[PDB]
Order: structure tokens, then C-alpha cells, then sequence
RNA sequence: GCCGUCGAAGGUGGGACAAAUGAUUGGGGUGAAGUCGUAACAAGGUAGCCGUAUCGGAAGGUGCGGCUGGAUCAC
RNA sequence: UAAUACCGGAUAAUAUUUUGAACCGCAUGGUUCAAAAGUGAAAGACGGUCUUGCUGUCACUUAUAGAUGGAUCCGCGCUGCAUUAGCUAGUUGGUAAGGUAACGGCUUACCAAGGCAACGAUGCAUAGCCGACCUGAGAGGGUGAUCGGCCACACUGGAACUGAGACACGGUCCAGACUCCUACGGGAGGCAGCAGUAGGGAAUCUUCCGCAAUGGGCGAAAGCCUGACGGAGCAACGCCGCGUGAGUGAUGAAGGUCUUCGGAUCGUAAAACUCUGUUAUUAGGGAAGAACAUAUGUGUAAGUAACUGUGCACAUCUUGACGGUACCUAAUCAGAAAGCCACGGCUAACUACGUGCCAGCAGCCGCGGUAAUACGUAGGUGGCAAGCGUUAUCCGGAAUUAUUGGGCGUAAAGCGCGCGUAGGCGGUUUUUUAAGUCUGAUGUGAAAGCCCACGGCUCAACCGUGGAGGGUCAUUGGAAACUGGAAAACUUGAGUGCAGAAGAGGAAAGUGGAAUUCCAUGUGUAGCGGUGAAAUGCGCAGAGAUAUGGAGGAACACCAGUGGCGAAGGCGACUUUCUGGUCUGUAACUGACGCUGAUGUGCGAAAGCGUGGGGAUCAAACAGGAUUAGAUACCCUGGUAGUCCACGCCGUAAACGAUGAGUGCUAAGUGUUAGGGGGUUUCCCGCCCCUUAGUGCUGCAGCUAACGCAUUAAGCACUCCGCCUGGGGAGUA
């Protein structure tokens, strides 16, 4: 069973990191779409794209590798995984590698990045660590 | 392990057992109640003394003795150290110690303060060996 | 003051765990020696797993089943 | 013989029971108003004014309170053991009684059968509880000294009087002892109060004082007692703090110590000088403060003919066990005052010597054999000190639980493999919810410690002060991402849908075969026979052998392979039985229907075995019997439980990949086993390539101690199972 979307998303991202290619697509979710937009905002994904097809539309990512096809980011991992519904309140917000390392957090309104998290000070279910 | 089975389990450690069965007086002298007293010392007598022989090349003849402390629990214990003036059924203080001489024993007598008197000719017994500062 | 509810405590009898003990039996090894047993060739020797059984006192072997296994070792 | 002792009675209400009324709540009901009978009682004390009124001041009694505390109930946490699985009958619930503050089996009688039980009741061990504390960066772990409170107990059991409250730590009764003593007739006692005793223990502190300080009990008070507590008193028991000399003085004195013989060497150490009185010694101060206290006497608000009497805070007085303390001053000298551990290293520090693998040392490596910086001695050094070292234990370490922070490719670990209950987690999208979640507000986290700051104590130690911290508590503000619901559907997963492809899968049944073995018949020897010799054992009447003939039972010559089925065990002669499974494509469409899976639980090598048959081999044991007193030991010969048929017991193994399952991702090369497609061509079957789903070999990356895997990961991740905790002891008890 594909238990968690975050897990497969991030393991295939790390797989592409190893294989050093950018254009990859995957069946999304609305949350996957929004976090991919956050990725392009962060930049290390040069481009993201979303369409619709069975069942959720395929999210289409196009990474921003380094100048020599290096990971601009360093590390990446899920946090909220099956069984572990793990939440963080305003002060419980973590700072992987401070500002450099980042993490979106789902909050009472939606998914927001670590900067947004400690900025608007609404905690929530911490999602996944990327650094 | 999986989170659920981790929950329905304590993940127990491998907690040891004290290889020194030092069950000191505790409730021995009332109700004969077994009591894990950890005392560093109990008073008691070595009812018998003996001497097993070591093998070659180091024929460092080591001497043993079977002893009862305040709890009066049987054990054959070796004597270390040079010099003594005690004999059968002499009161002796035994400290916890396991040495390379012989299995079946994990304790050892101490010199200086009881029937197994130490020697004050050396300087190592300045603070120990039961004997006072060699003055 | 009596009786009646309960009534410890306490004992009695039926047994249960029982607890050390242990009736006598059994098992073993044992030849000092009481049997007396001879006194010939002394062994023509063997060898990579596990479970399980049938013996071998055992030492092992017949094994049945299927084979994972990880030569020696020095100063 | 008096009481404020006792019993009456008068009165009385929110007091009982009923009367009615209104309001209202959760169902029980609660709130308020108006009705019946009922008895409240200190003619008390003691002051005053002054009548003795009058109140004073308490007490009395009554109702209403507050408040206090207690009780009771509930939620959540609240120790180990399941080699701890059933508990269970006033128990379950109600009925009526009673009974208590209430509550109800709470207990009676009723009727009824409950009620709990793996999410671990029950049982056992054990245990005071927590706050708190110790180690740990923390996480955590561990602990539970005094101190805060809460609980339990007071020789033992059974009670009960009392009183607001005890079934009463220093009431009682009884009985049981126990023990003690008696005139023996029966009387008497109970330190898990405090010292202390005896003993025990390694030993733990006065058979110390006081009530100075508070803290009560009782009053108005003095006061009583205070083993609370305060205080001093012991245990370098624990920290903290002063020194146990500093400065000078080199000359490397002398001398210890080595030495190569010079020198160093102790060592600015010495001598000597200069200081300190720290520390200690003494004469004093203070024996601080703590001391506020108890009430009295002072005039001032409530009221009284009358602050009369009072009552408020003020006048004014009153208290030392510590102790004639701490601490401080006059002086006292370097002069009292300090050591100990280690030096192979680990870890700081070594050489000389005597010593002789011996003594020995010994925490680890191990040293010591005459030669040791590992024994001892001297020096020298180090570390450290009012202490040092040893031991007992907790954690760090020890991440040695591995949530943080382990594996199971092999050092320890994947049942043997299943089905599946609960449960674990949960696909895409649309709303609500706010349960969570997040996100504040509230109340509320004794105190102390706790961290921070700060005050005092010379300082430290230390208390104190405040802050901080401190809930996983309840409540409400948002919120709807997420999980969880609620609703709505979508689909490929799942479903199932159609087309196919697919088979040692299963179990039943039958069919064949070569042939173990036996044996029929016929022929045929002389030996077979196993060996070292053979023995034996077979056997001249035919063994061994033959060819013709069967029997029984046996598993099925090739294929056979990483073929395959399986989840494994295992599954291959053929066939069928009536089914189980395999996949290509398929998307057929409800709409997550899924997930692994504690318990449970089926299936399952062999042997063994129960039974009932067979026995064809084979075959332990076995014996004949080599061998050798012994010979089963083995080499024989035959035969042998059973193997083999029926079911159970068997459930175990190398069932091993010691690779749980599923998920999906991720270079390649490069096959397979079935598929499919496209083009390629005559069937492209021929080719290629794309994937379907597995099973390869090499190898990217990755990772492993290494080994190697590496799309089928041992790479990456995810829900769900079990194990592992040195070896082994012992899979054994």
C-alpha cells in the first residue's frame, strides 16, 4: 500500500538526486501541487507543473540542480508518516539548519513553510524535513 | 519494531545481576528474613581454612578458607596477602573480589583489622591493608 | 438476669498444597575381595550438517529425513 | 455533695410530617412564600454600672450562613509477574426494611441472573504514596533519607463506650497468646512515642537541655505538658570555608638520591634574612541579634441612664538553652595544624637499589626468572589534601534499547509456513466538524527545592526574596491544512468486469512401467559368502547363477532448469476428481471497499508412536559372527521396531536465504518464465523495443567489518510480526 504521499514523494526525489536528472512527474495531490509551488519558490525545483488525470493529476517537476547538476539542497526526509501524526505549535516549530534548511508545515488553514510558520506563528502538523 | 508493537511492549533492557551475592545482614537476625543488604562489610568467622595449589609455572601457592558472615552463608574464599596470625574458626572480614586464582569464588578477605592481621613493614599499607601509617 | 443475630479466639474431624524427611524398593558404579575366569593375540580402526529415533554404558554408530555452512595456525 | 452534671416540662421557626402557594432545574428534583402538631434552654458563669435592670465576656440552645475540615463519588495517571486466565454470587440489578453525612447489598427478605474475563480480571511477589531527589547534555534511567502533604499501623484478634470526630501511637473490654509476678487462689504488662537498655547489626547521635522561639491542647490569663520543636551534644558522616606558611634568599649548601662520577638530586629547597598572626594560643568584647512576646496599667470610634462594662491600636513593662555564641579586637611564632594515593602503561608522575617466575603484585594488558620505574627499599616525581584510598550501589559510559539512539546477507535474531478477529495505519477530489490538530484567553498547577536574578550570612556553604520554570488538567476564542469523523462522489489500488495466456498446486481415485526384495518353474554348477584370512551366514537336495514366471509393496529411468506450484512444509511415472492458485491484457466501474496482522488459529520433512493392516525393500537394535576374555563394537549373514497402508499423536528439522509482508522510487548492461503491443517481415516466430509479473549473472549509486546486493537491493523510504541482550551455562532445568 502507498501509505504516505510524503514518503514516496521524498524517496523518489532523493532517487532523482542520485540519478542527477530534473524532469520528473508523479501523481500529485492538491497538497502535492501546493508544496511543489513552494519548491519552485525555494527554487531548487526549477519548474513544477500540475495537470489532472486518474486519479489525482500528475504533478510534473523539473528540478534546479547545481551548476554541475549538484543538489542545491543537501538532505530531505518526511516527518509526518503513517501512525506518527506529529504536530508542532508556534514555539514547537523546528529549524533544520536554521533558515537554510526548511520545512513546510500544515496549519489550521493550510501548509506553510518554516519561515511562514515562525512568521505567522500558527503551528501545525510538521510535514517533512528538507535541508 | 513497529510503533504499535513498541507501544504494547516495554522494550526491556538487559539489566544484570550482581555477580557478588553480597546479601548482608538485612533481616537475618530477626525472622530470618532474606534482605538484600548491600553493606560493604559484615562481621563473621571463617570456620575452616585451606590451601589449593596453583599450576606451573607460577607456583604462587594460594590459600583459601570457608567463611560465615553475619548472615552465615557458606562460601569457600581464598586469602590474598603475605603474613597472618589467624587459624580455624577465626573471625574475618571478607571483601568482594574475583581474581585469576580459582573459579567457584568471587570474594576475598582483607588484612589488618581482624584475625587476619596485615603487615606494617611495607609502605603501601599506609592508608590500607588495615594497618596504620607505618610510623 | 436469661434466650436469641453475629462473635473472635480456639480446637475437633474430611481432605488440598503441602514442607524437610523419608518406608523399602529401584538405578548406577565397583572390585578390595567370597564365585573362578581363562591365559590367546590382543583389537584386521574408523572418520564433510541439523532434527529425530535404535542401540552402543558411553566413547559412536545403523540410521530416517533432507544438507548450506564459516581446513591449520604461529611468533 | 455542687455543677454550665441528669431528668422534666413552657415556648420554636426555614426543625419533622403532612397543608396549600409560586419559581425553576437533570429524570431523580431544587429555589421561595403562605398552613398542623413537636420539643428549643446555662432559673449558667462572671464583671460592671448598679435597679441589679442593663449589657459587659464567654458559654448555653435554636435556625440561617460563611468558613473550616472531613467524608463520599467519578474521570486520567497511578508495580512486577499470564511458568498469574478465568474471576464470579450480596455477587449483578431492582424491590421493601433498616442503616449511616449521604450513597447503594451497605446489609437484610424478595425476585431475576447476573457481573467482571486477554486492552491481562484473577492470582502471586512485592510495595507505603507522591511531591521530591541522584546520574544523565538532555533524552532518559534510577531513587523515594529528613521535609510537604496523603495513606496504613500501634503485642494479636474480636469488638464496642465516649465524644463533632477514636472503634482511640501513650482509652477501654474480651479472648488469644506472650511474658511477669503473686498469699498461687489470680493478678500485670505491650518503646514500629523519645532517649536509652539488651541483643542485633558495619555502626549510626544525649537514657542532654529547654520551652529562651514558635506550636498547640485548656482557659481570660498566668500556667500545665511539649522526646513537637529550639538549642547545644557525639559520627572529618556530607559539602563549604582558613591555614597546616608565604617572600626573599642558588649554592645547586651539606646531606637523601642516583651518577657516566663531573655533576645533578631534592632545590629558592637549605642556611640565613623579611614578613603573617590566617590558622591556631591567649585577655577581652559579644556572649550579638534573635526578644516580637504575656497581659497590665493611655485617651480617643460600635453602645451602654452609665466606651459603665467593655471591646481597636497606641502609652508603658516584661522573655536566651544556643551562650558570656557566632564574630571581632590586644598579642603568639613560622612557629601547633596534613596527609595520603600513584608513578609500566592504561592516566599524572622514574630512576637507583635489594629481591628472585620465587616471593609475589595483580582493575586490564600481565609483570616479577636474580636486571622489577609491574616485589620490596631509598630517592625523585606526580596527583591530591582535610583528607586519602578500598568496597557496596545508580546512571553517565551504557547509544549496553537501538523513539531520540541495533540489527536479523553472514557475529544474537524471520514462525516452517498459513487464515484471519481486534487492532495498526489509512487512495483522489468536494464541503461541514473542530473532535482532534493547531491557536490564544480563563481558572488552575501547594510550598520549598526547581532555574534566573537578588538579599543576608567575610565569602563559600547557606536560607531567604521575587521571578522564571512547572498540567498529558478543565473551559472558551479562532482554524479546517491534516488525521479523525459527517456528508459527496471520482477511480487503477481493492473490487470485479471481459478476453485470453498458465501450470510437480492441491487432495481423492484409478492406469502403467523398470525393478529392491521374495519367490514359481526350468537349466546349471560348488561354492556363494564377507576378509587380512575370513568367520559367520547362505549352501551341494541346485546357494551364489541362469533363464522362463509371478508376488507383494516400493518409489517412480529421463525431463529436471533460476521450469513451475506453493505460504511453507514440500510439491515431479501417467491419468482423472473438483476444486485452489498463476498472469497478459482488461478498466469494465460500486467507490477505499485497503493494510499487516497480538490472541486465536489451519496447514504442514523425517523419525517416533497409538491403534488396525501391510511389510516390498531398507533398517536400527540384534544375534550368528570377524575381531577379541568380551565382540553386538564393523567387517560380515540374515533378520530386525518401524519404514510402508488408516487416523491421531505427532507440529518438529538445515522447514535456511537465520533475507516477515505489502507499497512505490531509483544507472546500466543483461537473461529467463509466461504476456501483450508496435513497427520490423512470409507466422518478427523470425527483430527490436516498451512495459506486465516474477526468477538470473555483471554492475551506477547506495550500504555492509568484510562478504555482496544492487530494480528481484542487502539503496531509498512507509503501516503491520517476531526475535535478538557475550560466550556458554542450559533449549537444558
Amino acid at each position: 500500500t502507498m501509505t504516505d504521499p510524503i514518503a514516496d514523494m521524498l524517496t523518489r526525489v532523493r532517487n532523482a538526486n542520485m540519478v542527477r536528472h530534473e524532469k520528473l512527474e508523479l501523481p500529485a495531490s492538491n497538497i502535492k501541487k501546493e508544496i511543489a509551488e513552494i519548491l519552485k519558490s525555494e527554487g531548487f525545483i526549477k519548474n513544477v507543473e500540475y495537470v489532472e488525470d486518474d486519479k489525482q493529476g500528475v504533478l510534473r517537476l523539473f528540478l534546479k540542480y547545481g551548476q554541475n547538476d549538484e543538489r542545491v539542497i543537501t538532505g530531505l526526509k518526511r516527518i509526518s508518516k503513517p501512525g506518527l501524526r506529529v504536530y508542532a505549535k508556534a514555539s514547537e516549530m523546528p529549524k533544520v539548519l536554521n533558515g537554510l534548511g526548511i520545512a513546510l508545515v500544515s496549519t489550521s488553514e493550510g501548509v506553510i513553510t518554516d519561515k511562514e510558520a515562525r512568521k505567522r506563528n500558527v503551528g501545525g502538523e510538521i510535514i517533512a524535513y528538507v535541508w | 519494531p513497529t510503533i504499535n508493537q513498541l507501544v504494547r511492549k516495554p522494550r526491556q533492557s538487559k539489566i544484570k545481576k550482581s555477580d557478588s551475592p553480597a546479601l548482608n545482614k538485612g533481616f537475618n537476625s530477626k525472622k530470618k528474613k532474606f534482605t538484600d543488604l548491600n553493606s560493604p562489610q559484615k562481621r563473621g568467622v571463617c570456620t575452616r581454612v585451606g590451601t589449593m595449589t596453583p599450576r606451573k609455572p607460577n607456583s604462587a601457592l594460594r590459600k583459601y578458607a570457608r567463611v560465615r558472615l553475619s548472615n552465615n552463608i557458606e562460601i569457600n574464599a581464598y586469602i590474598p596477602g603475605i603474613g597472618h596470625n589467624l587459624q580455624e574458626h577465626s573471625v574475618v572480614l571478607v571483601r568482594g573480589g574475583r581474581v585469576r586464582d580459582l573459579p567457584g569464588v568471587r570474594y576475598h578477605i582483607v588484612r589488618g583489622a581482624l584475625d587476619t592481621s596485615g603487615v606494617d613493614g611495607r609502605r603501601q599499607g599506609r592508608s590500607l591493608y588495615g594497618t596504620k601509617k607505618p610510623k
